[PDB]
């Protein structure tokens, strides 16, 4: 089974946060909820749907019924800024994972993404290569989701994708590549670079016929 | 309390056996109250269950599909430990390996190892080729334009990128590099430039691998 989970939750401080956890028929069944920050084991925070184990602030709660569970936190701490993973429990299967959601407390206005995608250099050609540099700038807060096209239909083959990091002004950085042979460069007519910050898709886009 | 001690071999050459052992202290690896098994996270990604096991009437495991095929969670009951074994290993194994305690009777993890990374890749101390990074039809109708290097294919970090010998510094972004499947880093670092200048001046990044002795200058030719 699949826990589909929002890649990203932002939340200014003191004010309510909610991350989902769908799947079909997830409240047939108790779910468990984990913190995750870096560098770190993950720290269990609810359990049995809406339970709290000792230790746990009491403005964490839990929730479970039919196709949504959903944790809550009420006047979120700027420590409570983590990844936050749901899990349960389907057949025959032990335990499945939510995908996880990163949970920001805003400490800076939003940001949206500056992207910038270069097409292979002359030179990688020439070496019998390509590669398709996609840059993502100055974006807040630090989640992005990158979707990578050639024309129309999405591709995943030759994507490596780094980890958002905190720039020297606060904001994020980003950069996905796209490892290409020439012939699949001068095949396709149109390669696309999206990237999509809370709900919102800038995209651009490269094409061999620019040279 | 409860410690879960792990260790093991950092890095592995892909194709081979990942091994990791929990060393458990303040319960029995053998309990009836609790079930033990191992959770990875790849950098940068999501939690993923691998296995499980717990004594019974018998000793039971239950394993994650995808390695079930690789995977082996042998507890040693005379160490009082319990271990982690995959088989014919590839670059996509590479993550943090977490092992767990499952509290009985709802399952849920009441404590975790320190995680061990482990890194599966047979790379070898390699010097970068510097590619440039040019927008081809331009045509620009803002003041600002972007230009930069491509450092591909190098092991290991760092790599120093300077523009015009460190005479250019403001608008000059570097990008953190990214770790490859082949386990070889490729990294860009970017300048923002006034458009009205680009047909005078000049931009030239200063790539510098000291693992390999790469001296590398690229002058970025601008298109118009």
């Amino acid at each position: 089974s699949v826990l589909t989970q929002p890649p990203s939750v932002s939340v200014a401080p003191g004010q309510t946060a909610r991350i989902s956890c769908s799947g079909d028929n997830i409240g047939s069944y108790y779910v468990h909820w984990y913190q995750q920050k870096p560098g770190q084991a993950p720290v269990l925070v609810i359990y049995e749907d809406s339970e709290r184990p000792s230790g746990i602030p009491e403005r964490f709660s839990g929730s479970n019924s039919g196709n949504t569970a959903t944790l809550t936190i009420s006047g979120t701490q700027a420590e409570d800024e983590a990844d936050y993973y749901c899990s349960s429990y389907d057949d025959p299967n032990f335990q499945v994972f939510g995908g996880g959601t990163k949970l920001t407390v805003l400490g800076q206005p939003k940001a949206a993404p500056s992207v910038t995608l270069f097409p292979p250099s002359s030179e990688e050609l020439q070496a019998n290569k390509a590669t398709l540099v996609c840059l993502i700038s100055d974006f807040y807060p630090g989640a992005v989701t990158v979707a990578w096209k050639a024309d129309s239909s999405p591709v995943k083959a030759g994507v490596e994708t780094t980890t958002p990091s905190k720039q020297s002004n606060n904001k994020y950085a980003a950069s996905s590549y796209l490892s290409l042979t020439p012939e699949q460069w001068k095949s396709h007519r149109s390669y696309s670079c999206q990237v999509t910050h809370e709900g919102s898709t800038v995209e651009k886009t490269v094409a061999p016929t620019e040279c | 309390q409860v410690q879960l001690q792990q260790s093991g071999p950092g890095l592995v050459k892909p194709s081979q056996t990942l091994s990791l052992t929990c060393a458990i202290s303040g319960d029995s690896v053998s309990s009836n109250s609790a079930a033990w098994g191992w959770i990875r996270q790849s950098p940068g990604r999501g939690l993923e269950w691998l296995g499980i096991i717990q004594k019974r009437s018998k000793w039971y495991n239950n394993y994650a599909v995808s390695v079930k095929s690789r995977i082996t969670i042998n507890p040693d009951t005379s160490k009082n430990q319990f271990s982690l074994q995959l088989n014919s290993v590839t670059p996509e194994d590479t993550a943090v390996y977490y092992c767990a305690r499952y509290s009985y009777p709802f399952y849920s993890i009441d404590y975790w190892g320190q995680g061990t990374l482990v890194t599966v890749s047979s790379a070898s101390t390699k010097g970068p080729s510097v590619f440039p990074l040019a927008p081809c039809s331009r045509s620009t109708s803002e003041s600002t334009a972007a230009l930069g290097c491509l450092v591909k294919d190098y092991f290991p970090e760092p790599v120093t990128v300077s523009w015009n010998s460190g005479a250019l510094t403001s608008g000059v972004h570097t990008f953190p590099a990214v770790l490859q499947s082949s386990g070889l880093y490729s990294l860009s670092s970017v300048v923002t430039v006034p458009s009205s200048s680009l047909g005078t001046k000049t931009y030239t990044c200063n790539v510098d691998h000291k693992p390999s002795n790469t001296k590398v200058d690229k002058r970025v030719h601008h298109h118009h």
